């Protein structure tokens, strides 16, 4: 025979090698494929459409469709409206977005992530919404006067009924890792009334906005990993 | 038969595959598909829709 | 002159008008068509009735209210008893459509409320017991027009008989997913002060080319309260929710007596 | 190909809008970063390779434990120990099949790999010779075994491996199987139709996938006969999904499985964690 | 490429003055002999092959030993001996450490092979058939095992590799995974900013790499079930440095390490031997 | 198979072995590399 | 030696699979081939 | 003398052959002969039936 | 896909190498790179030194 | 070499008959 050696991992099974083995039934002829529609290339084509972050996850809310919606009033308090951290993958209310899922099956992310408001009130209704990201290693605002330093959009209600506030890429490392993480840490979205929400006698005076979460084009995911997502006793 | 193709770059070119078995299903790893199409599920509209655009108009 | 708002679809006999859409949907990007020869399976020459059957039936309407869950209908399922369309998918072995879905919800400027209306490829639900899994009647599963509703509790039932129904459960989109993720399903939302109306074109989705559309629905029809109704001089007011939907393209083969399925 | 690299961009006072939408539409978010805010130039040379889909997909999975014993057998539970017969399925466990349902239809060829593990029993029965093991398939139809040592071992057309204990785990390739086009990972429908007044029973059938799947049967048995010493053995079965496609993405599991099916279970249907508040950081 | 040949020179008498210098500029010495002495030519065909960074790095060096056990466990205690877990580091040992502390950022590929050893615990029990080990490449955030034969261990997206005892070491290649540019080996701060008057504990935080770094966890079973022989393992693991480039020089470690940082320790901070006089061959 | 005959050196682990091994982590896109201030090549740089 | 490293399914013996393997007869003189009536080259024939 | 040829195709194109061994019988399964005449079992008759006319006239 | 190169001398001269993995983190060592610029340790200075002239002038 | 494709073909009204054959023939 020809002279061989072995090496250092012979014989061993690793879960992710990449090799060729025999075919258990030879010759077979597999269905001839047709075209179906949906067909998807890449986690991350997923993780670019639009998906409901549960912002109101609070006692009584959380685990039932109330989770989603956002409160409104026409009070005009100073109050933010809503307050989260950018830790896509691991905050309590982003890690069950579809964004939140795809990258709980990996390590490290990059990149911009977009986040859509959709404001569900009566069309009589009017307002002017503070949306506001920003970057981390200062106070985290809790009044729109430390808001508005950050990243920001102003959102003017009206016939487009939606406006999308960014969190560009903003970070030390090249990559944040997919788990709560100082080092990491992406930093600080809030909302305030610009103005206050207005309406007319007869109309509802409590509403709700709806939040999406998508990922940009400039966004990618490393190094698989299992998720902490499922389980089962043994 | 062999196939030259690039390797996944590393920390600092080529690597050569050669297939053994007469079942395609039997081959090693599909080659690196980086196509894509968002747009099929992130905006399956009807009417273009531009950016810059009102979205209903 | 031309907007986005304002919409005219005929099919058949059939027309409907909208003047306050927000675009279309094309499910997945593709248009519904015929089965081309190189896709194809049974060898029969198929029918095909056009214009008789690929027209708007609309459904009996539901009424949205405060305390509504949500909607859920079936496809072919909600058509099975819809003129032309019905018989020939009962007198045929295997059948094959796509579908133009027009979900119509009209308010007034001072209501306010959003739902969801999604169009979900193979819609499995889950049972209402514990003391079996997958375990739902063929009559339950397939209502027809009437269709089904969500619930905000699951409460599954003390002897496996009598939990043979889904457990519609809304905010797990009755399925064990959750329904912020229903999104990633071809959609619109019916936001009263944006729009009256939702548009989804959807082609025919299946791992099969033709299947048989009596054992197997291969599409869901969701409406969920993404947002509640709300009226300030009425907090118990109702408004009509109206579904119509149109086969397209649709195909049938296998030819045979009728198939008149159980209904108890 | 890359990921998006960010243009040199700066600012606007315009009726261009791109920050507003509406996502009635159906169309989620458009706008990037580029269009909200002044930016720089920045080229991106990351890509997107451990997402595409044989990547999500290109590890071996661990889908089932199977169990069988050595021993001489002299009542009909101990001889049943002798060999296992296991129909196959990735919904045994719960990794590999969540994400799996991410998608509604797939097409796959499959790597499977065994790994096998063996203790004694007891410790004052002597010991015992390294033990052959067989692992067939047997394909819908084919007879299945009733002892560990009937003729169907014989495998004639049954595609068999012989695994010898303490050798690297054994692997072999399966093509694309499916009857249709691809897999359905979900099936909204019935074997059959239940038809008017027929007096077949409608109170104890089944819904779903469970109703129309069988991707047939593995039995696996010790080759050799017993020794004083009784040996008990474990066969870890592992799925690789290879050249794979699939098509229309669904949202992932959220709660636990309770079997084959999207059923879930009463006492675990709160996955999410309630927030002090909702101005929680 | 080689070393310097020497150049034939003799002697000199002139205003040029190679032999001083004015090394408060920062520069080192630069004369070499040609400039302080007559010298013949002497070529020059020996190289400084062995020591670029690839050869002074070109090794797997042992940096742990972990420990695992296969018996059956009654207590908590001894449930928690039948699988380990482990923080990738290099700190558990000294020698890779020094070397690549010679350095502040490195970028380099890893190579890691593994020896697995096994004794037995006692003699009066009876035998054990051959092991099978699972080592599981954890990365941050994926779930950590809480017993051996947990879900956790199907492993659908974690790297495995299971290795049979006897068999060759087991190996694989990691690339470089650093979330920076390049991998720092010192990091002069801290994972957040406290701020003014906030509440957080300021009094037991750390400094330094410890406080940013994490290369996930590495977690080894035994797959077999218990025989009535406990058997004891120890697994080593290697680290080769492969592909490497560094950066930035620094002084090596000249005192005992105590630690993950560069701390030192007061009974051990004496290197030198103290000479009798300053004029001692 | 290829008829092949083992050799003395089989199985063995000499840490100063220069083989291939397979990767972990496949198809790991690596962060770009930056200059950094600073690069070193050979020790001997060290010593002068 | 030729540096080689085993792979899962080494020394496995698959029934379905396809190898050559020596002859334990070399060098045989197979009877020639005559021309026999009813040559059947696949089950589907049969079938038909 | 090594083959190249086509792999029976799988889910988703070539392989190839060496023969190690100096006689035929050692080598691996012939490649795949799709020859038939089911007609010298289903139609062995002497004079040719044409299905469309009458098979006795 | 072979690549010859020159061994390393001994006592008293090519080798191949193919590249069997699709990841370079798999290949064997980087090859023997004599780089090297001392001066940016030894010698960083902003105004060139002339070893034969005098360093402070 | 693949099995047989189906052909499109309709309807005949006509004097070729293969629907009838005479199997005694031993085809
Ligand atoms: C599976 C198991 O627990 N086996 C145990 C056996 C059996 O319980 C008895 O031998 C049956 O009679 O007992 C031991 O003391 C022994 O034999 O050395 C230890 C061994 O681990
Ligand atoms: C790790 C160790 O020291 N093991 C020793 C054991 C144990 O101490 C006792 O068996 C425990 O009860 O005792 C021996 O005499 C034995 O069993 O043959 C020698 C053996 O080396
Ligand atoms: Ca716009
Ligand atoms: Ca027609
Ligand atoms: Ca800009
Ligand atoms: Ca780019
Ligand atoms: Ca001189
Ligand atoms: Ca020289
Ligand atoms: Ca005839
Ligand atoms: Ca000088
Ligand atoms: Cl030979
Ligand atoms: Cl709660
Ligand atoms: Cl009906
Ligand atoms: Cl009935
Ligand atoms: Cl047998
Ligand atoms: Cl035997
Ligand atoms: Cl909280
Ligand atoms: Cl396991
Ligand atoms: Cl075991
Ligand atoms: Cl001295
Ligand atoms: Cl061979
Ligand atoms: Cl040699
Ligand atoms: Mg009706």
């Amino acid at each position: 025979g020809l002279p061989t050696m072995l090496t250092p991992g012979s014989s061993q099974f690793l879960t992710s090698d990449d090799f060729q083995s025999p075919c258990a039934l030879p010759n077979f002829d597999v269905t001839p494929p047709i075209h179906i529609p949906g067909e998807v290339f890449n986690m991350m084509e997923l993780a670019e459409i639009d998906s409901m972050i549960p912002m109101n996850s609070v006692t009584g809310k959380a685990n039932t469709m109330e989770m989603y919606p956002i409160p409104l009033d026409d009070k005009g308090s100073a109050t933010p409206i809503f307050s989260i951290s950018l830790s896509p993958a691991s905050d309590k209310r982003l890690q069950y977005t579809m964004l939140g899922e795809i990258l709980n099956y990996y390590t490290h992310w990059t990149g911009s992530l977009r986040f859509t408001f959709l404001f569900c009130g009566s069309m009589m209704a009017t307002g002017k919404i503070l949306l506001s990201y920003s970057p981390p290693g200062a106070k985290p605002p809790t009044t729109r006067k430390d808001a508005m330093l950050g990243t920001h959009i102003i959102w003017d209600l009206g016939l487009q009924s939606s406006c999308t506030m960014l969190a560009p890429w903003i970070s030390n490392t090249v990559y944040r890792r997919c788990i709560k993480d100082d080092f990491t840490e992406g930093g600080y979205i809030t909302c305030f009334y610009q103005t206050r929400i207005v309406v007319p006698s007869g109309t509802p005076t409590s509403m709700f906005m709806l939040a999406f979460v998508s990922a940009c084009p400039d966004f990618s995911v490393r190094l698989l990993r299992d998720t902490n997502h499922i389980s089962q006793r043994t | 038969g062999a196939q030259v193709s690039s390797q996944k770059v590393g920390a600092h070119v080529n690597y050569t595959t050669i297939n053994y078995y007469k079942d395609s299903a039997s081959n090693a790893a599909s080659k690196l598909d980086f196509s894509q199409d968002p747009s099929k599920f992130t905006e399956p509209v009807k009417d273009i829709m531009i950016k810059t655009a009102p979205a209903l108009n | 002159g031309y907007s986005d708002r304002v919409r005219q679809i005929t099919l058949g006999n059939s027309t409907i008008t909208t003047q306050e859409a927000a675009n279309a949907v094309v499910a997945y990007g593709e248009w519904p068509s015929y089965l081309d020869d190189k896709e194809a399976n049974p060898i029969d020459a198929p029918t095909e009735p056009d214009v008789s059957s690929n027209r708007f039936y609309t459904l009996d309407s539901v009424q949205w209210k405060s305390t509504s869950r949500g909607w859920w209908w079936k496809l072919p399922d909600a058509l099975k008893d819809m003129g032309m369309f019905g018989q020939n998918m009962y007198y045929h072995y295997l059948g094959r459509s796509g579908y133009t879905v027009h979900v119509q919800c009209n308010a007034s400027k001072f209501h306010q409320g959003a739902l969801g209306v999604f169009a979900i490829p193979e819609y499995v639900m889950a049972c209402n017991t514990e003391a079996k899994t997958s375990y739902v009647s063929y009559v339950n599963a397939n209502p027809g027009e009437k269709g089904g509703v969500f619930d905000n509790a699951y409460n599954p039932s003390a002897e496996a008989s009598e939990g043979r129904k889904f457990a519609a459960l809304d905010y797990l989109l009755g399925c064990g997913v959750l329904a912020g993720n229903a999104f990633v399903y071809p959609h619109q939302i019916i936001n009263l002060r944006t729009n009256n109306s939702a548009t989804l074109v959807l082609p025919y989705v299946n791992s099969l080319a033709i299947d048989c559309m009596a054992k197997h629905n291969n599409w869901g029809l969701v409406i969920l309260p993404l947002c509640k109704l709300d009226y300030a001089p009425n907090s118990s007011t109702e408004i009509p929710i109206t579904v119509t939907i149109a086969p397209m393209f649709t195909e049938f083969n296998g030819l045979r007596n009728i198939t008149v399925p159980a209904t108890q | 190909p890359t990921a998006q690299s960010t243009p040199l961009t700066s600012g606007v006072n315009s009726q261009e809008v791109p920050a507003l939408t509406a996502v009635e539409t159906g169309a989620s978010g458009q706008a990037v970063p580029s269009d909200v805010i002044e930016t720089r130039h920045v080229v991106n040379y990351k890509t997107r390779s451990e997402s595409t889909l044989e990547s999500f997909f290109g590890r071996s999975a661990c889908v089932t434990i199977l169990e069988v014993e050595n021993f001489n057998a002299t009542t009909d539970a101990d001889r049943k120990k002798q060999f296992t017969t296991w129909a196959i399925t990735y919904t045994d466990t719960v990794q590999l099949r969540r994400k799996l349902e991410f998608f509604t239809y797939s097409r796959f060829d499959l790597e499977m790999t065994f790994v096998i593990t063996e203790r004694y029993y007891a410790s004052n029965t002597g010991h015992a010779r390294n033990q052959v093991y067989q692992l067939m398939y047997i394909p819908p139809g084919a007879p299945r075994p009733t002892a560990w040592d009937d003729y169907t071992w014989q495998s004639s057309s049954n595609p068999s491996v012989f695994y010898t204990y303490g050798s690297a785990p054994p692997r072999m390739s399966i093509p694309y199987v499916g009857i249709a086009n691809a897999y359905s990972h979900f099936y909204d429908g019935f074997a059959r139709v239940p038809l008017k007044d027929e007096t077949v029973d409608s109170g104890d059938t089944y819904y779903g996938l469970v109703t129309i799947n069988d991707f047939g049967t593995l039995a696996v048995r010790v080759v050799n006969e017993y020794n004083p010493a009784r040996i008990t053995s474990k066969i870890r079965v592992y799925m690789k999904p290879k050249h794979v496609r699939c098509w229309c993405p669904r949202p992932p599991r959220a709660v636990p499985y309770r079997g084959e099916g999207v059923d879930f279970k009463q006492d675990s249907i709160t996955p999410l964690t309630a927030v002090e508040n909702i101005n929680t950081f």
